[PDB]
């Protein structure tokens, strides 16, 4: 049917904004700094290095969804649009 | 699998190490070959350095994020400035539709009244 | 989660694993099923070439490379801007958080 | 009509403004001299306003289209009119034909 992909759009659009937002408040969620203890300062620097660059790239990642996204309305809506290929027959 | 060998190398390598981690944990279980014994000890500070260097991870590592969001967004700047906007002219022309995934077309003079099957 | 699992269920709410002396009872010469299902498959002869690959503690040179340039950007300006910009950026890290949390309401 | 198709596009371009002013915004908040914090509200504000308005204008798109949606194939066509166009055309190609093989024969009669 219809609803059925529809309702997936708005279900992908609604998961890559929250994923967008929560990823950058985890980003500020590791940005407290702080005193250690018992972490063994290397290791968490490096992994949470690891850890930001990931996130980055799944920043990225959620960008080039919302642009699939928008690629995929814009061939829905010229196919199926009764009025604008009304007009153009007229025409 | 010429190509992702060395990635391979080092995941393989890490892999064996992190075996000889779960290694001396099998042995960390243990009470018999071995006997655990808990005594505590002392690591006075150089510096406050977890601070300090969580700032080289903003530097660091917060420029190689800053840099690859960046060069996202360079490539995807670059990149918008042609597929859907020749489907435009040729649904203006003729007909179309969408039926499981592809997209199909008429040519039969079918909507304008013949009958020839 | 790897990560972040282990290290909280490190650092909080825990008898300190830093203590520990760890000191084996003897040395197994010969190949102990003990070890064969006890491991799945893996440790050889427990011998003088693996008391150290067990008990081997010094890191790879790389990282102590680092640490001694951890010293060298120590030998730099410091204590009156380590305690100062914990507390600036510490700051307006929080309030930055409190913005962008503060808003969804 | 063809304002969606701008609509959309300019929601690209917005898109990637986003992404670019987040970069901005963190490679402010890593540099020593953060000086600028009037200015770094500036930045988080575009990062809140940018997100907002994108996500507001694709869900507005999305009841657009529930509302236009009807899952059948749209049988209208234009092919008659143009099968008579093309009719016409070449039946002044017929004539022309013609008018220039009359044009040679006076031709050659008026010369000698």
């Amino acid at each position: 049917s219809k609803e059925t992909l529809l309702q997936s759009y708005n279900k992908r659009l609604k998961d890559d904004i929250k994923s967008i937002m929560d990823n950058f408040t985890e980003i500020i969620k590791t940005a407290k700094i702080e005193d250690e203890t018992q972490v063994s300062r290397a290791t968490q620097g490096e992994q949470d290095n690891y850890e930001m660059h990931v996130r980055a790239a799944n920043i990225v990642r959620a960008g080039e969804s919302l642009m699939k996204l928008v690629s995929d309305l814009k061939q829905f809506l010229i196919l199926n649009d009764f009025p604008s290929v009304n007009e153009a027959i007229d025409q | 699998l010429w190509p992702w060998d060395s990635v391979r190398n080092n995941l393989r390598s890490a892999l064996t190490e992190m075996c000889v981690l779960y290694d001396v944990l099998s042995i960390v279980r243990d009470k018999k070959f071995m006997t655990l014994d808990p005594v505590s000890q002392d690591a006075l500070p150089p510096k406050q350095n977890p601070q300090t260097l969580q700032l080289i991870s903003k530097k660091k590592s917060l420029a190689g994020a800053a840099q690859i969001l960046l060069k996202g967004a360079e490539r995807l700047t670059k990149s918008v400035t042609d597929f859907n906007s020749e489907l435009l002219r040729l649904r203006q022309h003729w007909k179309l539709r969408k039926v499981g995934d592809k997209i199909l077309g008429d040519l039969s003079y079918r909507s304008a009244g013949s009958l020839f099957p | 989660q790897l990560n972040t699992l282990n290290k909280v269920l490190k650092h909080e709410k825990t008898p300190l694993f830093r203590n520990q002396v760890i000191i084996p009872l003897v040395l197994s010469p010969d190949r102990d099923e003990d070890l064969m299902r006890q491991t799945e498959g893996r440790v050889p002869v427990f011998s003088h070439e693996v008391v150290p690959d067990h008990l081997r503690t010094k890191p790879d040179p790389e990282v102590e490379e680092q640490e001694k340039q951890l010293t060298t950007d120590a030998a730099r300006i410091g204590a009156d801007a380590a305690q100062k910009q914990i507390q600036s950026l510490n700051k307006m890290c929080s309030n930055l958080l409190e913005k962008i949390s503060k808003e969804e309401r | 009509l063809a304002n969606e198709r701008l609509r959309a596009l300019e929601d690209i371009e917005r898109e990637i403004g986003a992404i670019l002013q987040n970069a901005g915004t963190v490679i402010l908040e890593l540099s020593k001299e953060k000086t600028n914090e009037r200015l770094l509200d500036r930045q988080a504000a575009a990062f809140t306003a940018s997100v907002q308005h994108v996500e507001a204008e694709l869900s507005a798109q999305i009841r657009y289209l529930t509302q236009v949606a009807t899952g059948q194939p749209h049988e209208g066509s234009s092919y008659s009119s143009r099968k008579d166009c093309q009719m016409a055309l070449k039946r002044v190609d017929y004539a022309r034909l013609k008018l220039s093989d009359v044009a040679r024969t006076c031709e050659q009669m008026l010369e000698n």
